[PDB]
């Protein structure tokens, strides 16, 4: 009824790394969560440092 | 609210008064 | 679609002040610094929009 929008979005936000800063801070971020895709992408280690 | 609450024994299990929001950051 | 397309070179703001006495300016200045008299403006349409 009174459609006003309680989202207010800035575009110097950036809502996906505030996210995926988040699920590191409170949980091992390692473990793999098919239902969201919760994978990180993790390089190599001794592919990176030879 | 201790009808809420679960029972260890005959007590209410209940949590810590100061232990109700959050206050995690981006370093801070 | 239609090619039309915009671009903003420069935008400049005016200001035209009123040459005012520097003695009727500071005395209008510190009249209008008192809670009773603030100045209240009200919207022509006032409406909410839904």
């Amino acid at each position: 009824a009174s459609q006003l929008n309680a989202v207010v979005d800035l575009q110097d936000r950036n809502t996906e790394l505030s996210y995926q800063l988040l699920l590191d801070s409170i949980g091992d971020r390692t473990r793999y969560f098919s239902m969201w895709n919760q994978a990180v992408d993790s390089y190599d280690p001794d592919v990176r440092i030879i | 609210f201790a009808s809420l609450a679960p029972r260890h024994g005959s007590r209410p299990f209940m949590g810590n008064w100061q232990d109700i929001g959050t206050s995690n950051m981006s370093g801070g | 679609v239609d090619g039309a397309s915009i671009k903003f070179d420069s935008i400049c703001l005016y200001a035209t002040f009123f040459p005012m006495a520097h003695n009727t300016a500071s005395t209008l200045e510190a009249m209008l610094r008192n809670d009773t008299n603030d100045q209240s403006f009200n919207d022509y349409l006032s409406a909410a929009n839904m």
